[PDB]
């Protein structure tokens, strides 16, 4: 933080509107200013929501990114905990896959890789600064009037000291089908951990199958294991995705696969820099071109 | 809508203990079992056991006792396990009639 106070302080009574958590609300709101906003209430269950809301203030403070969703103000005042962020016209990147309603069709192969790249510049950039997002899902990614990728949710986020190089040692935390298996079974953190974690957003922008943990069908359950069975050995599967037709570009459907399923390695020594996912995603934008 | 652990707890609770066919029933399906359309038993079994484990998951995390989120909200968990309760006590009509015949 260059400067300091940028604490807003309450507006109106709620207009019940969009997305709901498990520790606080949001709602849409128009500020005295004409700002379309977001407010993200954490009153509802302040089970340590304390904590997280402190740490996405100081990890948000690094506000400084166009893939990296920029916090507008603050609350802690009357018992409340209130962030605030410019509003996100089309929702996270899960609505826009296999979710539910609004028309005009599916997304294009070229939009989605263009998504892809843009949350990879974001978590690229959140490594430089050491920090490790942690909970990285589609869900998490959000996009603008122009969709334009930001990624939101630092609560569980974490920074390091040896900037870039840091495999630390805590507590386990994320959502179910995203969790760094390294990270889950030895208790170990790393930054590649958040990139198992962008591995199965990956899958889950090709294949659709935006359920990704899906608790109906057969042993293939994870997502982020029946895409690896298939773009590894099984298949190299042009047949897990939705109504992606004859759109795919052959080459750069084997390549983004590929990157997909090295994200997923086991250990985080095989996994890429988020980085080289990075050059790698926008090489296989590139590689939908050249003659002969 | 905004529901509680203890709520959510009460209602994992409630499927659980009503998760289980009486003896004479029971008796009829590892002896007597109707056709093989019933396998809707050992299908909701297992069905059960997946809806009260993201519901022990789902407690932990509301708690604070675990950071893992297991990915869906609390009235999503209560709206499974309300609904396989009903999966059950139509299961022990099921077998009623069907056995009885």
């Amino acid at each position: 933080p260059l400067v300091d106070l940028e604490e807003a302080t309450n507006n109106f009574d709620h207009k019940f509107l969009i997305g709901h958590g498990v520790f606080g609300k949001v709602y849409k709101g128009v500020l005295r200013d004409g700002a379309k906003v977001a407010l993200k209430r954490r009153t509802p269950e302040s089970s340590q929501g304390i904590e997280e809301f402190e740490t996405e203030i100081e990890t948000l403070s690094f506000c400084r990114h166009p893939h990296l969703v920029s916090l507008i103000g603050f609350c802690d005042e009357r018992n409340e905990m209130i962030l605030i962020y410019k509003y996100m016209e089309n929702g996270n990147l899960k609505r826009h896959l296999y979710g539910s309603d609004l028309p005009t069709m599916s997304m294009s192969w070229e939009q989605r890789l263009e998504i892809c790249i843009g949350a990879a510049r974001g978590l690229h950039y959140l490594h430089t600064r050491a920090i490790i997002h942690r909970d990285v899902k589609s869900i998490n990614i959000l996009l603008d009037e122009n969709f334009v990728p930001k990624i939101t949710d630092f609560g569980i986020s974490k920074k390091g000291t040896e900037l870039d190089q840091t495999h630390l040692s805590t507590v386990v935390k994320g959502t179910l089908g995203y969790i760094d298996p390294e990270y889950f079974i030895k208790g170990r953190l790393t930054e590649k951990s958040d990139v198992y974690s962008f591995g199965v957003v990956l899958f889950e922008v090709l294949c659709a199958r935006s359920a990704i943990v899906q608790s109906l069908p057969r042993e293939m359950v994870n997502l982020a294991e029946w895409a690896v069975e298939s773009h590894n050995n099984g298949q190299l599967e042009q047949i897990v995705d939705p109504n992606l037709a004859d759109k795919i570009r052959p080459e750069s459907l084997r390549k983004f696969g590929d990157t997909a399923v090295k994200c997923l390695a086991l250990s985080s020594e095989d996994r890429p820099s988020m980085g080289d996912v990075l050059w790698k995603l926008e090489y296989a934008l590139r590689l939908q071109e050249s003659v002969i | 809508d905004n529901v509680t652990s203890s709520q959510l707890l009460s209602v994992r609770h409630q499927l659980a203990e009503s998760a289980g066919l009486p003896r004479d029933q029971h008796e009829f399906v590892s002896s007597q079992a109707p056709q093989s359309l019933r396998n809707r038993y050992n299908n909701l079994y297992s069905h059960t056991q997946r809806t009260l484990d993201m519901a022990d998951m789902q407690h932990r995390y509301m708690t604070g006792a675990s950071g893992i989120n297991p990915g869906m909200l609390p009235h999503e968990n209560v709206d499974d396990m309300r609904s396989a309760i009903t999966d059950w006590s139509d299961m022990r009509e099921a077998l009623q009639h069907a056995m009885g015949i």
